[PDB]
């Protein structure tokens, strides 16, 4: 009966088609500032001196780029991680040349990811629903945080952070390749077996439920449509798929136990995600993964190559070849 | 079951702790032959005469750097039986040109075979439909694809995916290097349908744990769940409210949901597939050429992809003399692609 | 029978505390005498290079592969 | 091959007298270089000054010649400049700067022996890894 | 078996110390037995590293981490931050050692044989995670525990030996900070500070004049809370704007530990008063700075103006001018030009690096630091190969800077995700649905459907 | 930039602003908060609306 009450009562609303709630007061407004700057930047916007060479990098469908190529470009190396606002710009082209935009777009959706982690908990709370699905989410946030935001800190320039395009995408992940060797970091490779566990779990899972589904359709008609939504009943023969797994493997590898099922399935790329964005977290400040080059000498004492050094020779070429101007020092330090 | 046929069917259809099968004929040696053959490969056998690396843990290897290296490139697409012209029954020289990465692969497309045989054997026989069968067929088109279909399109065997850790990394920047498969669509279809088949396990586990019914008294909610009961253990109606007021739209039915996580990861290996298949011939999707020419006649023209193009220059150009020592490449310092400083 | 019904047999025990070390001693004078380099064709520490041989080894040929083989391990 | 005497067996003067390193001596040597100098000195070039390396055709054209154990023994004490004209002992880690480089105080003539050993024994290893820098790790 | 299985409970093994939630003296004993575990690493961690502590290389370069925090509080170390006695670091050691045993002790006693609740034989300690008068109580007693630790740092900085400052006059000197900065403007001024480039936050002290009087205002301010606390009980717009249970207090406790993690792996990775990089090496920044620092010199030594000197792109390849127009060193540098260190600011004019210090007045010392900091960069890998990721394996050596760094990075991640998790399981469980959803009163099919 | 100004505040327009909506928002909250049972309670949480 007050009209601050009215308005809790309307934001903590589970009437509104979406729901928006508290984390959504500040995860809207965010969303959609970055939202609207990167369109506007990802369509037009002048190139970027990412390198603060004075060698500006286009990344606007405008200036000559396509979906694949165009990207919202880092921002200068000069800039380093100080904080460039459009108002510490003494003109919004010179905001543009050293790329703001990315900055802007950046923390937007970093704040907006953290309220979308924060939404998804309240709205599983108004539902009286368990929480942690926003736990699950956690990951990717964590994974974003770290390319965008941990690995600029790290590094101490927002140029390093990822590019928001795809090229610039595969030009961060060589460049880290080249200067961590991410690939032999091991939470890398607990990132991999995460995605790669998924996709087998997520096929296996699928096969399985749609394997045993129980008849309750004409041979005219969808199979899907033998389940209705919000029934009582199983759609399908859990100790079919049990026994036809077991069957396959061995009888104690299967889960009999459903809700075992499926917490193994969100822990399984959950934490793989966690240990890779920990990983990008951690070559941020230069832990960098094994380095297993001349780890094999012979009686003499000479070098006997392994696939470690041939992938070191690979990571050399892209160490020599990245930003080919900024350099003029031997070491990589910064 | 009088037959004598009838007696191995019965015989080989037995419900033991291992099921056998016809398909176990063609699986359990081959299986067997394959993981044992890399286990020999990575253990004892070298690399030293075909890529010239030690890649055994007796050479001193760790369980990164060792594999099981391929063939020497002068072998070509031999299929290197050791009653072949080129070990000729020999053993160690069999070891020696990297025949037994020819054993582990050409043994590993059979097993692969009998597995998915298996998979169709055991949904027959339980009685349920093949559709797990048909998801092993992602593997089974990534490992023809990649192990016997890209080797076979490029000179030898030699530039197979050699089976190992640190070998297979090196399979990875050598064909970003030299057929820049990150611009390639097919693999941005496949990485989208792995990333994806992992978010969509993610989701359902977390939203399945998290809407389970109250069906116990215990905050472990593990034991409240009975394999034989006719009822769902969680709320199908408000995993759908939350996913449509958080994210606009959600499942609603069970079985398009299952359907759905079973079709993503597999679209994405037969997609990646196509590429992959793509790239045995070097029709490869290296360079848009709008850019190259604009790039050419405009010396201040600069987009990552240019960035892209240059890094994979210096792949090939660096790890060309150490990767393909069979070409006997000498790239003075003058000739390689560098940079400033570093 | 339940495998922890077997692994908590005191027989299973008087068995499996003789076969298997004898095995894994085994595998031990299997590399510790040099046989493993000898069936396997893998070089030692001190067989990767060797007089007009301090060049990596590679085979080149395809049928006489056996032949060169022996030429350069001729040792 | 073995670590025969061949390869170890190093010039020791300025004349052309040779010395075969023992495997002590070379184990020691290799530890030492790698404690001691590795640090900028690792693959046998010089990260601060890269105009300078420690292959053998930089020693022998510096002036004193330091090809041989007593000339790369006397720059561990005596260092100077590539012309043998300035003494640089104030910017290179010496015996007698050690309290302002702690890490020669504790090294004797026979470790630095060692490590002239290690020195002139690794371009023998490889044809040009010594000093020769990314181009051929 | 009462109270430590499921059948009565309702937790399982791997949940297991969920079942000491309502069980005071049970959980009592768990907290003093951890710590015990806590000091007993404390203990053997720096008896391990005194006894694998050389003489001759510094403190960085033995992957040497927790002497360097007793060398900045002033023990055992001499001008120039040299490692001269060894013994108080012995002595820290083996005092926390012996203290483990008394606080094993405690905990296993109140853990076994101690009573299981507190509440009846011991109604002073005795607590109920909804009661919050007393609840509050026993926070304000830790508050005023924490002020009196402020106030011991403030006390070994001031009177007794001193700390560390690297920024003295001479070289970096143990001495006694005798006028702290009280200023609220000052100390506060760096609270309410930006974190970002050039600002820093509280991560940017450059002085132990500031740190000191901090901790001062931090005890007063420590001891002034937790009389409030223990004389006051929540007011009403605190007491219906939180859980007032025992896992909510937990996941209060996780994410302002998370912070302070995710704060302290910053400290150890940006500054170099609080941790002087000559205990804790270079700084990424001070590494890269040294870089350009000493190819500046050597190239002004061999006839180039390196003031005048232009680079591929037309920038300076050794000085330049920062985007606010500071002359700052070239190259891949310009980014750390944010960069303060003893060694440096020497040459350090009011409008940035003084090109006559930098041209004739540039000391051996100065080089030999930027030497050493150049090749002792913080870039290393797991296995501790110092250097780029291309480097070959000579070199064994990864700075405390970047395992501190990355460590209390990973644990600050980790707890704001066991926030998360304990924060949401406190609303579920005080709301009544951490089990699952009744199926008898479903909220969701009471609703109106959407569209 | 990196002037150290508090909360960014280098122009005393700022502050305006950034006092006065919390005070606004805290005026209208506390017509809310006036109408509670501002009573102590025993529980996890507070129940009355
Ligand atoms: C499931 C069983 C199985 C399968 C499918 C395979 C499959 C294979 N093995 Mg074999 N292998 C097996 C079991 C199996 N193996 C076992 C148990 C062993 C351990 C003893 C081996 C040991 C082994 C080695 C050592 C090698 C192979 C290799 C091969 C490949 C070549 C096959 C070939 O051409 O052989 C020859 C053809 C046959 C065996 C088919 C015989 C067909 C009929 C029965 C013959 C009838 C005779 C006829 C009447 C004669 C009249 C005279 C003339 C006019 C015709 C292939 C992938 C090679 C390889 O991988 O190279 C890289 C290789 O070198 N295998
Ligand atoms: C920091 C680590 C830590 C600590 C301090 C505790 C502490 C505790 N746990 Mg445990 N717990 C831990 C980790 C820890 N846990 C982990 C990792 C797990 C997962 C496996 C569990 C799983 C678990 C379960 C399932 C349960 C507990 C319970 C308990 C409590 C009662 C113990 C009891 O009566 O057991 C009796 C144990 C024994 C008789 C075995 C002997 C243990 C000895 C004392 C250890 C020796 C220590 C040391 C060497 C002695 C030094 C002596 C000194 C004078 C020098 C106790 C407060 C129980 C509880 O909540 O009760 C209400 C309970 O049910 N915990
Ligand atoms: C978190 C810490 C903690 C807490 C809250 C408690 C709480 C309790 N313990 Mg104790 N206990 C602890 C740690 C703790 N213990 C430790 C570390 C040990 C191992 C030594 C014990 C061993 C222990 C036993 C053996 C018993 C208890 C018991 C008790 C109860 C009665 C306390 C009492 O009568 O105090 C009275 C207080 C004193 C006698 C202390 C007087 C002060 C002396 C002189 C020290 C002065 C120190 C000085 C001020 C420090 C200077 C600081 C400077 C360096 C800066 C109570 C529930 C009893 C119980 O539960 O019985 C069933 C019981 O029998 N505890
Ligand atoms: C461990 C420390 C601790 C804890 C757990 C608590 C807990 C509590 N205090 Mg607090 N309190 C403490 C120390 C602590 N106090 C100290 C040392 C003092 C100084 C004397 C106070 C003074 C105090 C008063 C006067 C009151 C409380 C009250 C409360 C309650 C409400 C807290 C709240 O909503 O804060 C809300 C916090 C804010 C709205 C923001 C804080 C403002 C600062 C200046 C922010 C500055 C920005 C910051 C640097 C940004 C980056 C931080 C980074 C780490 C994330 C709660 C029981 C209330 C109560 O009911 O008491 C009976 C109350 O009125 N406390
Ligand atoms: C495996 C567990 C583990 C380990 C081994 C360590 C180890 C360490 N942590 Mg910790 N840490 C951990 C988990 C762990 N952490 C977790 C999970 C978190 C949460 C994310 C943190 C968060 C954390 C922070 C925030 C910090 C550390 C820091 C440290 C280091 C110093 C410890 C210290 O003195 O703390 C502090 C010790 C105490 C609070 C105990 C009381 C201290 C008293 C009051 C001091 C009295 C001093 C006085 C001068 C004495 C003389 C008095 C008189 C004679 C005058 C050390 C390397 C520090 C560091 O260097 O970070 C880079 C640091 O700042 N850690
Ligand atoms: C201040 C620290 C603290 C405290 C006091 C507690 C206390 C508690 N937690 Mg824990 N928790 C913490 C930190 C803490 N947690 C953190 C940082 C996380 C996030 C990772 C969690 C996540 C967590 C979960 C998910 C759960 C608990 C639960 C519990 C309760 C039982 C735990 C138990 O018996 O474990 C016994 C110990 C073991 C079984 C040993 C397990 C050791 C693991 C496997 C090693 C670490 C693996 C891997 C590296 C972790 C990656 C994490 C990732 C985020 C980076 C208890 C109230 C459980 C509960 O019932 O809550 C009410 C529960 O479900 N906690
Ligand atoms: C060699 C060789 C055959 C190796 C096999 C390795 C091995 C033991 C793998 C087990 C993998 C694993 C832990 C399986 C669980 C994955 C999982 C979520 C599968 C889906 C699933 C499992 C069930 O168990 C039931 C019951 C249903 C329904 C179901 O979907
Ligand atoms: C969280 C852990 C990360 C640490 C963050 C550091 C905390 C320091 C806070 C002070 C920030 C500061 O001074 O601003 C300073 C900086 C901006 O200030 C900059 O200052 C510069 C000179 O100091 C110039 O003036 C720039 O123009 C100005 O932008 O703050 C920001 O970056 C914007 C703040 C964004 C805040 C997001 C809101 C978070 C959403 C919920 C907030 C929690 C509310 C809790 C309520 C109780
Ligand atoms: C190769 C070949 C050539 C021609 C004809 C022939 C039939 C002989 C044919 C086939 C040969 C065959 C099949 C040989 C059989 C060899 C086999 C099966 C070898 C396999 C060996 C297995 C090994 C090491 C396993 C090692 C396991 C390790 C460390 C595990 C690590 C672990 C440990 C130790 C403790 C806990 C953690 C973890 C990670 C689980
Ligand atoms: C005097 C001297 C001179 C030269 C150096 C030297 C080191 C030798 C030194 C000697 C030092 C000595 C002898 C130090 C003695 C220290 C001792 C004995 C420390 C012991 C500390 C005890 C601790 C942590 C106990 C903690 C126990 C805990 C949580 C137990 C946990 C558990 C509980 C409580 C219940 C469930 C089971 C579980 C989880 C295991
Ligand atoms: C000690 C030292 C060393 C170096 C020099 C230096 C000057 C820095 C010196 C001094 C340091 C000083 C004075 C540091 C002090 C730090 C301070 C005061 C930090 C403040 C932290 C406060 C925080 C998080 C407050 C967050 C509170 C929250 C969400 C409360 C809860 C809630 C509110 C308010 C509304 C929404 C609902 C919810 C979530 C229930
Ligand atoms: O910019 Mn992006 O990036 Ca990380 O490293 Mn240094 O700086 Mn550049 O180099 Mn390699
Ligand atoms: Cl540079
Ligand atoms: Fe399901």
């Amino acid at each position: 009966a007050s009209a601050w009450e009215r308005f809790c009562s309307w934001i903590t609303s589970t009437d509104n088609r979406l729901y928006i709630g508290w984390f959504g007061v500040l995860m809207i407004p965010t969303l959609l500032t970055a939202t609207t700057v990167y369109i506007i930047a990802f369509v037009a916007a002048p190139p970027v001196d990412i390198d603060g060479i004075r060698e500006p990098v286009a990344g606007s469908l405008l200036y000559g780029n396509n979906i694949i190529t165009g990207a919202v470009i880092p921002s200068s190396a000069s800039i380093g991680i100080h904080f460039y606002p459009i108002w510490e710009a003494a003109s919004l082209d010179e905001w543009l040349y050293n790329g703001g935009p990315y900055q802007l777009i950046v923390d937007h959706f970093l704040l907006g990811v953290c309220g979308w982690i924060g939404r998804e908990w309240e709205f599983s709370y108004r539902l009286g629903m368990r929480p942690w699905i926003s736990v699950a989410f956690t990951a990717p946030v964590a994974a974003a945080s770290a390319v965008f935001l941990v690995y600029p800190i790290g590094q101490g320039s927002f140029s390093d952070g990822m590019p928001l395009g795809i090229s610039g995408t595969f030009n961060f992940m060589l460049v880290f390749q080249a200067e961590h060797n991410i690939l032999m970091h091991p939470f890398h490779q607990l990132g991999v077996a995460g995605v790669f566990g998924g996709s087998l779990f997520s096929a296996m899972h699928g096969s399985l439920v749609t394997s045993s589904l129980i008849r309750e359709t004409t041979e005219n008609e969808s199979a899907n449509y033998g389940y209705k939504f919000g029934q009582e009943e199983e759609t399908y023969n859990i100790v079919a798929a049990h026994g036809y797994f077991g069957r396959l493997i061995f009888q104690y590898a299967s889960f009999n136990n459903s809700r075992a099922l499926h917490f193994f399935l969100g822990l399984w790329p959950v934490v793989g995600i966690w240990f890779t964005a920990l990983g990008v977290m951690t070559m941020a400040f230069n832990l960098n993964g094994f380095n297993f080059n001349q780890s094999v000498v012979d009686s003499q004492g000479r070098v006997i190559n392994t696939w470690a050094d041939i992938l070191n020779r690979a990571n050399l070429g892209m160490e020599v070849m990245h930003e080919r101007n900024a350099h003029n020092f031997p070491l990589d330090l910064a | 079951g009088r037959g004598w046929f009838d007696l191995i069917d019965d015989w080989l259809k037995r419900d033991r702790f291992v099921f056998v099968g016809w398909s176990g004929l063609l699986l359990f040696p081959t299986s067997y032959l394959s993981i044992g053959g890399w286990f020999t490969g990575t253990t004892f056998v070298t690399s030293w005469y075909t890529h010239g690396l030690a890649s055994s843990y007796l050479e001193g290897c760790n369980f990164f750097t060792a594999a099981v290296s391929t063939p020497a490139n002068s072998m070509g697409h031999s299929l290197l039986l050791l009653w072949g012209p080129e070990a000729q029954g020999d053993f160690t020289r069999w070891c020696q040109i990297g025949g037994l990465w020819a054993f582990c692969a050409l043994h590993g497309s059979f097993a692969l075979i009998g597995f998915c045989l298996r998979q169709f054997e055991i949904a027959r026989l339980v009685g349920i439909r093949p559709y797990n069968a048909i998801a092993f067929s992602g593997p089974i088109a990534i490992f023809v694809s990649v192990f016997l279909m890209y080797p076979l399109g490029q000179a030898s065997w030699f530039f197979a995916p050699s089976l190992g850790v640190a070998a297979i990394f090196r399979f990875l920047l050598f064909i970003q290097g030299f057929h820049n498969f990150t611009l390639n669509p097919f693999h941005m279809m496949g990485v989208a349908g792995i990333l994806g088949a992992a978010l969509l396990c993610a989701i359902h586990g977390a939203t399945v744990q998290n809407t389970i019914f109250e069906d116990g008294d215990a905050a472990n909610t593990f034991r409240a769940f009975t394999p034989t009961q006719a009822e769902e253990t969680y709320s199908m109606v408000t995993a759908n409210r939350f996913w449509s007021q958080i994210f606009g739209v959600a499942f609603s039915n069970k079985r398009w949901l299952h359907f759905f996580m079973l079709f993503v990861p597999l679209a994405g290996l037969w997609t990646s597939a196509i590429g992959i298949v793509g790239l045995a011939l070097n029709l490869r999707a290296y360079d848009f050429v709008s850019q190259e020419l604009r790039a050419a006649e405009d010396p201040e023209f600069e987009t990552f992809y240019t960035k892209n193009i240059l890094l994979n220059e210096g792949i090939r150009s660096w790890m060309a003399a150490q990767d393909q020592p069979h070409e006997n490449f000498i790239f003075p310092e003058e000739v390689l692609p560098r940079g400033n400083a570093l | 029978r339940p495998f922890s019904d077997i692994i908590t047999s005191i027989r299973y025990w008087i068995i499996h505390s003789i076969t298997i070390p004898a095995l894994y001693v085994a595998g031990w004078l299997f590399v510790s005498t040099g046989l493993a380099y000898d069936i396997f064709g893998t070089p030692r520490p001190n067989e990767y290079f060797t007089q007009d041989r301090q060049q990596v080894p590679l085979v080149n040929d395809r049928f006489s592969a056996k032949q060169e083989l022996e030429d350069l391990t001729k040792g | 091959t073995d670590l025969d005497e061949n390869t170890r067996t190093v010039p020791l003067d300025s004349s052309g007298t040779t010395v075969i390193l023992t495997p002590e001596q070379v184990k020691r040597g290799k530890r030492l270089f790698n404690s001691s100098c590795g640090n900028c000195h690792v693959g046998g070039i010089t990260k601060t000054n890269p105009n300078l390396g420690l292959e053998p055709d930089a020693l022998s054209l510096a002036t004193p010649a330091r090809d041989n154990i007593d000339a790369l023994v006397d720059y561990m004490k005596n260092p100077t400049t590539y012309d043998g004209l300035e003494s640089i002992a104030e910017l290179h880690p010496s015996v007698k700067s050690a309290d302002i480089f702690p890490k020669m105080r504790s090294l004797s003539d026979e470790d630095l022996f060692a490590i002239g050993g290690h020195i002139l024994l690794q371009p023998k290893l490889s044809s040009e890894k010594w000093g020769g820098g990314k181009i051929y790790y | 078996v009462a109270g430590r299985d499921i059948e009565s409970t309702g937790f399982a093994w791997w949940s297991g110390n969920s079942r000491l939630i309502n069980v005071s003296g049970k959980l009592l004993g768990a907290h003093v037995a951890h710590a015990g575990l806590m000091v007993f690493w404390c203990g053997a961690m720096t008896l391990f590293e005194v006894a694998h502590y050389i003489p001759e290389k510094p403190l960085y370069e033995q992957g040497l981490i927790l002497l360097p925090h007793l060398a900045v509080l002033g023990w055992g170390v001499g001008p120039g931050g040299e490692i001269i006695d060894i013994y108080p670091y012995f002595v820290v050691g083996v005092l926390h050692l012996i203290s483990s045993a008394v606080l094993g002790f405690g905990g296993v006693y109140h853990s076994l044989i101690g009573p299981d609740t507190l509440e009846e034989s011991f109604p002073a300690f005795g607590y109920d995670w909804r009661d919050k008068n007393k609840i509050t109580t026993i926070l304000g007693i830790h508050l005023i525990v924490l002020g009196i630790g402020a106030f011991l740092l403030v006390i070994k900085a001031m009177y007794v030996g001193g700390i560390y400052d690297t920024w003295a006059p001479g070289g970096g000197d143990v001495r006694i900070i005798d006028s702290p900065t009280l200023n609220p403007g000052v100390i506060f001024g760096y609270v309410l500070k930006s974190p970002w480039g050039g600002d820093g936050w509280i991560v940017s002290v450059n002085n132990m004049e500031d740190l000191v009087g901090g901790h001062i205002w931090i005890g007063i301010i420590c001891i002034v809370g937790g009389f409030w606390h223990i004389f006051t009980k929540p007011f009403a717009w605190a007491r219906r704007a939180y859980v007032w249970s025992g896992e909510a207090y937990l996941s209060y406790s996780l994410v302002a530990v998370s912070l302070m993690g995710f704060i302290a792996s910053q400290y150890s990775w940006y500054n170099n008063t609080a941790y002087p990089s000559e205990f804790y090496g270079p700084t990424g920044p001070e590494a890269s700075q040294s870089q350009a620092f000493t190819f500046l010199v050597r190239d002004q030594r061999l006839g180039a103006n390196v003031s005048s000197a232009q680079g591929p792109t037309g920038l300076g390849k050794y000085l330049m001018r920062s985007p606010s127009g500071e002359i700052i060193l070239g190259g891949e540098t310009q980014r750390f030009w944010d960069l303060r260190a003893p060694w440096i600011e020497p040459l350090r004019g009011p409008n940035g690096l003084d090109l006559n210090k930098i041209k004739n007045d540039i000391q051996p010392w100065q080089e030999r630091r930027a030497a050493e900091y150049m090749t002792h960069a913080p870039l290393g890998s797991l296995n501790s190969v110092g250097g780029v990721a291309t480097e070959i394996n000579s070199v064994n050596y990864v700075s405390p800077r970047s395992w501190l760094t990355c460590a209390h990075f990973f644990l600050g991640f980790a707890f704001y995700i066991g926030h998360l998790w304990h924060a949401g399981r406190a609303r579920a469980a005080a709301a009544g649905f951490e089990k699952g959803i009744n199926r008898e009163n479903e909220p969701t099919l009471s609703l109106r459907p959407i569209d | 930039e990196g002037t150290g100004e508090a909360l960014g505040i280098d122009d005393t327009r700022l502050i305006v602003p950034v006092i006065l909506i919390p005070v606004i928002t805290f005026i209208l909250y506390a017509g809310f908060a006036s109408e509670q049972d501002n009573e102590d309670f025993f529980d996890t949480y507070d129940q009355r609306r």
